[PDB]
DNA sequence: CTGGAGCATAAGATCCTAGTTTCA
DNA sequence: TGAAACTAGGATCTTA
């Protein structure tokens, strides 16, 4: 003897909530911050996730490793921009471009705008004008040191949370809404 | 058109009931 | 713990569940002397008194081993000082923390502050303002004409234009309205080439059309000039109004940075202005604003929990200070006497009072009585059995051989309005007939109360012929309404009294409007209505009648206290009634309450 | 579930096969039968040997009719006890043993057995060719001699009966395809031994039609017309003749059951009309579900007024005495599993019962409803009913949270600060205050008792836990009692039952209240069955009363037969025999019986097409078959020769009539006989009566000597509302929001709004807002933790940002007053904190023209008296309003203007929009040569300006859709626009003129 | 705007004796007086008696049998339901307050109390789901219209002639959820790969 | 044991371009 | 003239 629903969306609602109650409080502001700027609350999450959420699941192509955590990613996207910014505060100070007619003399100033932008590696988001030292964006206008390589492999890939924390909400979200409509 | 709703002119129903000592008493 | 002694106190009805959760709450699980503490607090609070001494909670042991729960630790543990402020829910002051205690006395925080605010109006803000002693005594003698003994309105006349805060008491029935209007008279006649936006004032809406009705015939009949007349104040306002409280929130539209722009106040029945009411009024006030009390000094308590009135006129018996009893003899021109020593000047010289009743003196046993029940009960039993001065009765009701024959008398005193009514009356006079004659009661509900008396009295009526009712109706023709909720759009007051009669054109209630007119209201639009056969003592404060009849409780009630027998005996004009027995009266009487306040230790110092 | 299906399985078998029984108590399995035997009979075995060690007696209905039988077979006449005589009265369907238990006491009382077959011949199968020669015997007579089933020889000769199947050639395909349960019961009826059965069969006249149908039934024969040969399919005139003037079976196709049953009383009432001696009493209406039919019976037969009222008696519903408080035990029962969430906890509370147990009255509900919607209260009842979901605990928006709110308020003054980081509420402060403690003592109530009821005890233990609640929560009254005894007797029966049956391991709570919730529903009601109103109900089987008008209402496809599937693995689903019993042929022989039973009228009534989307839905196949035998076998008079299809198609219409889909279509209301009596849609139908008229009228009105200033801000703000709720004194005030189910994750609307304004008047005053923030963390207003932090900086760096231009510009200033003589109309009021260099306001929005209408007023009032100085606002994204000192002349001369525009607004609705207006003023409008443009393209890019400002996008909402304007026009026509573009243009150019 | 209206009067008919709430019902939209007779209205006190002891009487109708016949008596006594059929745009109106009126009715035949049911409509205008029964019906039949129709739910129709005025438009997908080209998956990728694009 | 008050408020964002200004 | 960053305005944001 079963009883019929079809307003999941409350529940879907509800669940979506209890997961963003659950694994995004205990985040300290470093991680909170990212979140945050990524979507504000559970309704854009599940604005977002809703239409695989419901249905049959898919299959995400290359899936974040099961033991793999917020802090752990953070941790991990943190380290690379570190590097990066360690080695060009350790290799600013040198000149291996050629100034060519579309390349202007004044551009030097975006370098030493990304010498003030190197102040503490807490935050998130580069300085625009990080794509000036790209080999691509070069090429149009000679490496001499890792850094020029270094940031066209942190640039074409982004940084984000938002595949680890999609995985999480997809693969919980729909574990509670069964749980509780079998309770 | 032109048209009008019939009208019943008798009561429609009687005065029955079953009572239970609820109306005598 | 002892939170299942709480309940079972509250089971045994002698707490409330307000208290002992408050207690709860706000102490934790921390030692038992400051949940007990928070309890009586509470309790005490919610009662109507305001602050707490310790020698009350260490010597009242009413319901409970105190001591013997409240040891819990080391230490001599009567130092109930720092037994209590060890913990975080009492603290001296300087902290945001709900219990405070500030002369060894605790109370609630909200009270702390509201008396603070109350005290420091009534003893620094209120300055001295001068005026020219000619012109005033020729202002005086010009709007008093007699000049023969000590005339107790001229001199509450002349210290409230002379002080900036004036409170002027006095029993029911003494001209007060009339020193109100010559206070004003002498104001707009003093003050011309300034601009002065009088604004009067009330707690409740039919006292508040009772005081724009009374300033209004007496300031059209004293003679003024043209421009005093423009410059008398137009109408008056309930006090919730005139601050601008909003109906849900507790927002005020004058707060303390927006003060009203009014210049001089007369705030009427000063005697059920609450404390909060008084400090919320005080926070509006601006700074060249002068106000003047009144009420009577011994009338029935304020609803809500704080007195100030009482507190205030207590030292009335401390009397003038010598400089200005000097100076109000060289005004008024007679000899008013002086107090001995000194208290606090500004205080003792900002009040007055009326003791010359005129209306009713002792010659009328009502006012003789009236000043017997503020002294002890041997002077009115005396008073009563000494040949009853021919104004007021008592009948000894103790079963229901009694009852029968309070419920004759009841409808002896009202034959001449149901007579009336039998013979088809006009409106005017049997509003004016209904008037005359009403019993009243102190409980609501039980044998002795508004709706047992109600039930009782129209039985009496079904059954000995006078008027006729019908089971489905509830509306038969003559019964009396009285409006709880207030109601704006009608125009019709709380407490207003009017008669449900079938004139013919439906039947409609018939209201009295406090300019002559009457007012009829159908009854599918009245807001709220009651049968007011009998009506209880707290509703008939403000309007007086010509026969009372009050009827005690068979027992002993915490709402029987000797300041209810007065004002019910202040009710009546020229008969008054009785019913109570000899014993349960004296009691009630004797046992003289009050309502534990730091603003007797506050003006001390 | 298991165990309550398999318990029910076994009684069955036990009424109906007792040899599985026999055999299985032995251990023995069943040949040739389906699975499920294999746990069946162990399980059967098992429950013997258990009930045999309980010491419960060892008999049952399997067992103990063969040794009744035995015993009653060869006895005296009359063992002592029995009764002299018993009637078996209407009963069609009886178990075969029950039979032989019947025909083996019939030798010693007289039993009479009264049984109503349609048919008047044998209907039945037949078993053997050995046992057809049994069926040579004969009914008696009451009085004049014998007589069976015609011509007996070559019947039995002819194909009438099969080979092993049942009577093929009956004839009458209604009887065959109905009469399913019958056929098995007069099978049974027939093959007793000692059985002397007798007949009275009444005739019927062959007059109407439904007598011809009835009579075709009783005589068993087949008039219907298939038309093998063409010499017969070609001539039509064989079939009987029908009156078109015949109205004893009619079928009405209609829309929604709303419509149905507004056509099924007027029906009813016309056959009042024409038969006079028709009462309400014989007329009944039969429904396939009565839940879903009741609501319109009651609305309609209510909607009848007094001179045309018929009365109602609706049997068969469930009833529902005291429904609030059964809800409220049920979700009290529900109190471990729940949330607590406020609305809920609230809805709770709406029971009078329960509020007067708590002492809270209807007076005490509003303000602990606004105090719960005001002061964060969305959650779990404790800290410790979050922690035990396994969720963060928080702390805050519990109901403990609020409650702690409310007394630390009633202590406190918000003023102060917060406590425990609880900021208190200002509102609860007096004598209203012990609403808070009742409150509080329902909740410590409530707490106790979900921590109460949790663990898993034995059913002696479950005993008194119904009546704790009872006289825990609720004060008797005298409505009460009745609901509050049925409750407990339905509580004390289940755990009676388990206690008898010796159960002795735990039981969960959940298990008990979904049995006593599903036992709550099973108890009908049908006192007023028969009472003497029209009997409306609902088919039930084996109920066969004679009326004389039957109604058949909801005969959809799917609907009716009532579908119940089996179990699956039942054990009579896969082998049957003759005297099982099935809900598809109960239903179909209901329908049957409902056809005989009908004496003088039918009224088949089916939902044709679906009022939504103008579908198509069809009839049920038992009216399908009944319409298409109407057609195969009768015609028309006037078609005496057309074709067999032709005139089954005729016939078919002429039966059937549609109605039409609203009520006060004139096809109703035309004369004829389908003419309806609802007189109250006779204007509606015939179009008689005037249109609305227009709301705008010109209204008189005289302009005062004294006009406030608060007055020309409040009409200002917003002119069409100003006249709406000032002149008129009409406020459509809607209702208030209602609670959110949770926290705040983040602030939106006015929840920022209030915020960001509290937060810039403190940050002009140059204080810090760690203050300010701690307040508003203890508030339980801004989002938990780190998220709340991250909403507060960057509101910090947004007002910082506006209050560093605010300071950058201020200059401490005091109020003033407001007197002056304008068109000899004197205003009076007060300014707020003007300075010396004139009017400075903050406000934290974006730029509206309605606020700039509002500085220009408050600055024309100031520059008209006197005070030569500038006016500037300052909003969010550095928008800004400043306006430039004027003259005296000047000032009075803009606000005679304005205050000319009040008493032309107060009299007639005044069409300044100020957003829409604006913006297309400012398309419009240069400030170069300061003239008004007149180019096409600049008035087609205001035209679409103005309408991108009137409605707004998708996700913002523009100025139109407000009920201020939704009352005066729907949709915004042209020439309102050229009217309402010109006063706008009239009013608003000073503000475009001098804004720089 | 019907459901809001429907609430207005039910609040009015609630607690007639409030003149500002029964005024608040009276100025509306249905039935369509002017402001002219809305001041007229404010004025005359007996007007304004016989108003109230109508209301009043619909109390009464309303607690003695439910809510449809204290509508129906409305529409009766103050002829609306003939005015809205009069004014054009009207049908849809009418058709909006049956439909209304028998959710009502539905509603407040399960639903106890009074108050209750006025609670409930207030839910629904707040919370507006999408379910089967509180779907817009069709205004009429009879009336013959232009039928605009969704491409989706056409399909399976037959329509004698068809305008497509807004075919060539589009909408760029730029979410990246594909299938796979050779095992036939669904192969979602949380990046933005521009293949997957 | 019982007194009081009416009304307003907010508004999206991401992004690519044209054009503008500045500069070797 | 080539280039290149930059301020402000603009457009567009589904389906049973």
């Amino acid at each position: 003897e079963q009883q019929l629903i079809e307003d999941e969306s409350l529940l879907r609602y509800q669940a979506c909530a209890d997961f963003w109650r659950r694994h995004c409080y205990p985040l300290p502001r470093e991680i909170a911050q990212v979140v945050f700027e990524t979507w504000k609350g559970p309704q854009a999450l599940l604005r977002d996730i809703n239409r695989y959420l419901q249905g049959e699941a898919p299959v995400i192509k290359a899936p974040p490793p099961d033991d793999e955590t917020l802090a752990s990613r953070h941790a991990q996207i943190v380290a690379r921009i570190d590097t990066v910014k360690q080695q060009w505060r350790d290799a600013v100070g040198e000149l291996d471009a050629l100034i060519e007619s579309s390349g202007i003399d004044r551009r030097k100033f975006n370098r030493s705008n990304q010498a003030k932008w190197i102040d503490k590696i807490s935050a998130w988001a580069e300085e625009e004008t990080n794509s000036y030292q790209l080999p691509e964006s070069l090429e149009k206008f000679t490496p001499r040191h890792p850094l020029f390589e270094a940031i066209d492999q942190l640039l074409a890939e982004p940084l984000s949370i938002r595949d680890l924390v999609i995985t999480r909400a997809l693969a919980e979200i729909r574990e509670t809404v069964a749980r509780e409509k079998r309770r | 058109a032109e048209l009008n709703a019939k009208t019943l002119q008798r009561l429609p129903g009687d005065n029955w009931r079953v009572t239970s000592y609820s109306g005598l008493q | 713990k002892l939170q299942k002694q709480l309940l079972e106190a509250v089971e045994h009805k002698q707490l409330r569940p307000l208290d002992v959760q408050f207690a709860l709450t706000v102490a934790g699980d921390e030692h038992p002397a400051v949940t007990l503490a928070a309890a009586l607090l509470s309790h005490d609070a919610g009662e109507g008194h305001v602050c707490l001494p310790l020698s009350r909670l260490e010597n009242n042991e009413a319901s409970h081993p105190l001591l013997a729960t409240c040891v819990s630790e080391i230490g001599e543990l009567q130092n109930w000082e720092e037994c209590l402020l060890a913990s975080q829910a009492v603290s001296r002051g300087d902290e945001p923390t709900p219990m405070i205690l500030c002369g060894d006395r605790l109370y609630l925080n909200r009270m702390w502050c509201n008396e603070r605010t109350v005290a420091r109006f009534f003893n620094e803000v209120n300055h001295a303002i001068e005026v020219d002693e000619a012109l005033l005594a020729q202002t005086l003698d010009k709007l008093f004409p007699v000049s023969d003994e000590i005339n107790w309105q001229k001199v509450a006349a002349a210290v409230a234009l002379t002080r900036r805060i004036s409170v002027i008491s006095g029993g029911p029935g003494t001209g007060k309205t009339t020193t109100v209007a010559k206070l004003l008279a002498a104001l707009i006649q003093m003050a011309d080439g300034e601009r002065c936006r009088i604004r009067l004032a009330a707690p409740t809406g039919k006292a508040a059309a009772r005081l724009t009705e009374s300033l209004g015939k007496a300031l059209r009949q004293l003679p003024l000039t043209d421009e005093q007349k423009k410059r008398i104040p137009e109408d008056a306002s309930t006090l919730h109004r005139l601050l601008g409280a909003q109906p849900g929130s507790q927002r005020l539209r004058h707060h303390a940075g927006n003060p009203l722009h009014l210049d001089v106040l007369v705030v009427d029945e000063a005697s059920m202005i609450d404390l909060p009411m008084m400090s919320r009024l005080i926070d509006a006030l601006p700074d060249h604003a002068r106000v003047i009390f009144l009420g009577d000094r011994d009338q029935l308590a304020s609803v809500e929990a704080g007195a100030v009135l009482g507190d205030i006129c207590a030292y009335a018996n401390a009397g003038f200070t010598a400089e200005r009893a000097r100076q109000l003899s060289r005004l008024t021109g007679t000899h008013v006497p002086a107090g001995t020593g000194t208290e606090a000047a500004s205080l003792r010289d900002s009040l007055c009072l009326l003791q010359k009743s005129y209306r009713f003196g002792s010659d009328s046993g009502i006012g003789q009585l009236a000043a017997a029940i503020n002294r002890g009960d041997k002077t009115a039993v005396k008073t009563v059995f000494q040949q009853d001065f021919t104004d007021i009765e008592k009948r000894l009701l103790q079963s229901g051989e009694d009852y029968i024959a309070m419920l004759e008398e009841a409808l002896a005193g009202y034959g001449r309005y149901l007579d009336l009514l039998q013979a088809r009356a006009e409106p005017d006079l049997i509003i004016q007939a209904f008037n005359e004659y009403q019993l009243l009661c102190a409980l609501r509900e039980g044998p002795f109360g508004v709706a047992g008396l109600n039930e009782r009295i129209e039985q009496f009526m079904q059954q000995k012929r006078k008027i006729h009712r019908h089971p489905h109706s509830r509306w038969y023709e003559g019964r009396p309404v009285m409006i709880a909720r207030n109601d704006s759009a009608l125009g019709l007051f709380n407490g207003d009294i009017g008669i449900a009669l079938d004139r013919g054109q439906g039947t409609r209630v018939w209201f009295a409007m406090p300019d002559g007119n009457i007012k009829s209201v159908q009854p599918s639009r009245l807001p709220e209505h009651e049968t007011t056969w009998a009506m209880t003592v707290h509703k008939s404060q403000g309007s007086e009648f010509d026969h009372a009849a009050l009827i005690l409780p068979s027992q002993r009630t915490p709402v029987v206290t000797r300041e209810l027998v007065y004002t019910a005996v202040t009710r009546a004009r020229r008969r008054l009634s009785l019913y109570a027995d000899e014993r349960i009266l004296s009691a009630a009487i004797a046992t003289r309450t009050e309502r534990r306040s730091g603003l007797a230790a506050l003006f001390s110092s | 579930q298991l165990s309550s299906k398999a318990a029910d399985l076994f009684d069955q078998y036990l009424v109906y096969r007792p040899d599985w029984l026999a055999q299985w108590e032995t251990g023995h399995l069943v040949e040739g039968l389906g699975e499920a035997q294999a746990w069946q009979a162990p399980l059967w075995k098992a429950l013997v040997e258990y009930t045999h060690q309980l010491g419960q007696p060892r008999w049952h209905r399997a067992n103990l009719y063969q040794r009744f039988i035995e015993t009653l077979e060869s006895a005296t006449t009359c063992p002592p006890g029995l009764p002299s005589r018993v009637f078996i009265c209407g009963i069609s369907a009886l178990p075969p043993v029950y039979l032989q238990a019947l025909q083996a006491l019939g030798k010693h009382i007289e039993i009479h057995l009264l049984f109503t077959n349609p048919c008047r011949y044998y209907w039945g199968d037949i078993k053997d060719p050995a046992y057809l020669a049994k069926l040579l015997t004969r009914q008696r007579r009451h009085s004049f001699e014998d007589r069976e089933l015609p011509l007996f020889r070559d019947s039995e000769n002819a194909g009438q009966l099969f080979n092993s199947d049942g009577e093929q050639d009956v004839g009458n395909p209604l009887l065959a395809s109905w009469g399913k349960l019958g056929r098995d019961y007069i099978y049974l009826l027939s093959d007793l031994e000692s059985s002397q059965e007798l007949d009275a069969f009444v005739d019927v006249t062959p007059d109407n039609l439904l007598h011809n149908i009835q009579s075709d039934i009783l005589e068993l024969e087949n008039r219907a017309v298939a038309g093998v040969n063409i010499e017969e399919f070609s001539r039509s005139d064989n079939k009987r003749p029908l009156d078109p003037l015949d109205s004893s079976i009619t079928f009405h196709v209609c829309h929604s059951p709303q419509r149905e049953v507004e056509v099924l009383h007027d029906r009813l009432l016309a056959m009042l009309e024409e038969d006079p001696t028709l009462t309400p009493r014989d007329i009944i209406v039969m429904v396939a579900d009565i839940d879903s039919y009741s609501p319109f019976i009651q609305a309609v037969f209510g909607s009848a007024p007094a001179d045309r009222y018929l009365p109602y008696a609706i049997s068969d519903r469930r009833a529902r005495q005291s429904h609030p408080v059964l809800e409220a035990f049920i979700s009290l029962l529900s109190l471990p599993d729940s949330r607590f969430v406020s609305e809920d906890v609230l809805a709770l509370l709406d029971v009078p019962v329960l509020a007067a147990r708590f002492d809270i009255t209807e007076e005490g509900l509003r303000y602990l409803r606004q105090w719960v919607n005001e002061s964060g209260i969305r959650w779990g009842i404790d800290d410790d009913n979050v922690r035990e979901l396994e969720l963060p605990a928080t702390g805050q928006h519990t109901w403990r949270f609020g409650l702690t709110r409310m007394l630390l308020g009633y202590a406190m003054e918000s003023a102060q600060g917060e406590w425990q980081s609880v900021l208190p509420y200002d509102e609860s402060s007096g004598l209203i205050a012990e609403l808070v403690g009742h409150l509080a003592s329902l909740l410590m109530q409530l707490n106790i008792w979900r921590r109460g009821l949790a663990q898993e005890r034995p059913l002696e233990e479950w005993l008194p836990v119904c009546r704790d609640m009872l006289n825990a929560f609720f004060l008797p009254d005298a409505e009460t009692e009745a609901a509050m005894t049925l409750i407990e007797q339905q509580w004390q029966a289940i755990i009676a039952e388990g206690l008898g049956a010796q159960y002795g391991d735990a039981v969960p709570l959940s298990l008990l209240r979904d049995e006593l919730a599903q036992r709550l529903d099973q108890e009908r009601i049908s006192q007023r069955f028969l009472a003497g109103p029209v009997n409306i109900c609902t088919l039930m089987p084996m109920r066969s009363i004679p009326f004389k008008v039957v109604c058949l209402l909801g005969m959809n496809d799917g609907v009716y037969p009532r579908q119940l599937a089996p179990l699956g693995f039942d054990l009579m689903s896969q082998k049957p025999k003759r005297g099982d019993r099935s809900r598809r042929d109960d239903d179909r022989y209901l329908f049957l019986e409902a056809l005989i039973s009908a004496q003088q009228k039918l009224y088949i009534s089916y939902i044709g097409r679906s009022i939504q989307d103008n579908s198509e839905r069809f009839p049920s196949v038992l009216v399908q078959e009944l319409i298409d035998y109407i057609g195969q076998s009768h015609y028309l008079p006037g078609d005496e020769a057309l074709n067999c299809d032709e005139s089954e198609a005729r016939v078919k219409a002429h039966l059937t009539c549609l109605h039409t889909r609203m009520p006060f279509d004139p096809q109703n209301y035309q004369p004829g006989e389908r003419q309806s009596y609802a007189r109250e849609w006779l204007p509606a139908a015939s179009q008689a009566g005037k249109a609305h008229s227009e709301f705008v009228q010109p209204l008189p009105f005289t302009l005062p000597e004294t006009v406030p200033l608060e007055t020309l801000q409040r009409f200002w703000a917003h002119p069409v509302r100003a006249f709406f709720q000032m002149r008129l004194q009409v406020n459509f005030r809607t209702e208030d929001s209602e609670i959110p189910d949770t926290e705040p994750f983040i602030l939106e609307g006015l929840s920022r709004y209030q915020i960001n304004q509290q937060l810039l008047n403190a940050l002009v005053e140059q204080d810090d807002a760690e203050r300010l923030f701690r307040r508003f963390r203890a508030a339980g207003d801004l989002p938990y933790g780190a998220f709340g932090e991250i909403f507060w900086e960057t509101q910090c760096q947004e007002m910082q940002q506006l209050a560093d231009r605010v300071i950058a510009c201020r200059q401490p200033g005091q109020s003033m007053e407001i007197d002056l003589a304008c068109n000899g109309v004197q205003i009076t009021g007060w300014l707020p904190q003007v300075q010396p260099d004139g009017l400075l306001r903050w406000r934290p929005s974006l730029l509206s023209v309605a606020q700039g209408m509002q500085l220009w007023l408050e600055h024309l009032v100031y520059c008209a008296s006197g005070g030569n100085g500038e006016s500037r606002l300052f909003l969010r994204k550095d928008g800004e309003w400043r306006f430039p000192p004027l003259a005296a002349e000047q000032a009075l001369h803009y606000l005679s203007q304005l205050i000319e525009g009040y008493r032309e607004g107060m009299s007639a609705p005044l069409l300044v929009l100020p957003e829409s207006g604006g913006a297309w003023l400012k398309t419009c409008y240069d400030a170069q040569n300061d003239a008004m443009l007149d180019d096409d393209s600049t008035l087609q890019k205001a035209r679409t300006k103005f309408l991108q400002a009137y409605e707004g996008n998708m996700m913002v909402r523009g100025e139109g859709d407000d009920i201020w304007y939704q009352r005066l026009w729907r949709q915004l026509t042209p020439e309102t626009m050229e009217a309402i573009v010109e006063q706008s243009q009239r009013f608003l150019l000073p503000l475009f003129r001098f804004n720089q | 705007l019907e459901a809001q209206e429907m609430l207005w009067l039910l609040q009015a008919v609630m607690t007639p004796e409030r003149e500002n709430t029964l005024r608040s019902a009276l100025a509306t939209s249905m039935m369509g007086l002017n402001a002219l007779d809305i001041e007229t209205l404010n004025n005359d006190e007996h007007a304004w008696d016989v108003v109230v002891e109508e209301f009043d009487g619909y109390r009464q109708i309303w607690r003695k049998r439910g809510v449809m016949p204290m509508l129906r008596a409305l529409m009766s006594a103050r002829n609306i339901a003939e005015n809205l059929l009069a004014t054009a745009g009207g049908e849809r109106r009418l058709t909006d307050i049956l439909h209304i009126s028998e959710l009502l009715q539905e509603a407040g035949t399960q639903l106890e109390s009074e108050h209750a049911l006025v609670r409930w409509l207030s839910q629904h205008i707040l919370e507006p789901d999408s379910n089967a029964s509180s779907q817009q019906m069709r205004l009429e039949s009879d009336k013959h219209l232009v039928q605009i129709v969704t491409i989706h739910k056409s399909k399976g129709l037959e329509y004698p002639l068809v305008w497509l005025p807004f075919i060539t438009n589009f909408r760029v997908q730029e979410q990246a959820f594909y299938h796979d080209r050779h095992s036939f998956e669904a192969v979602l990728d949380l990046n933005a790969a521009p293949e997957s694009v």
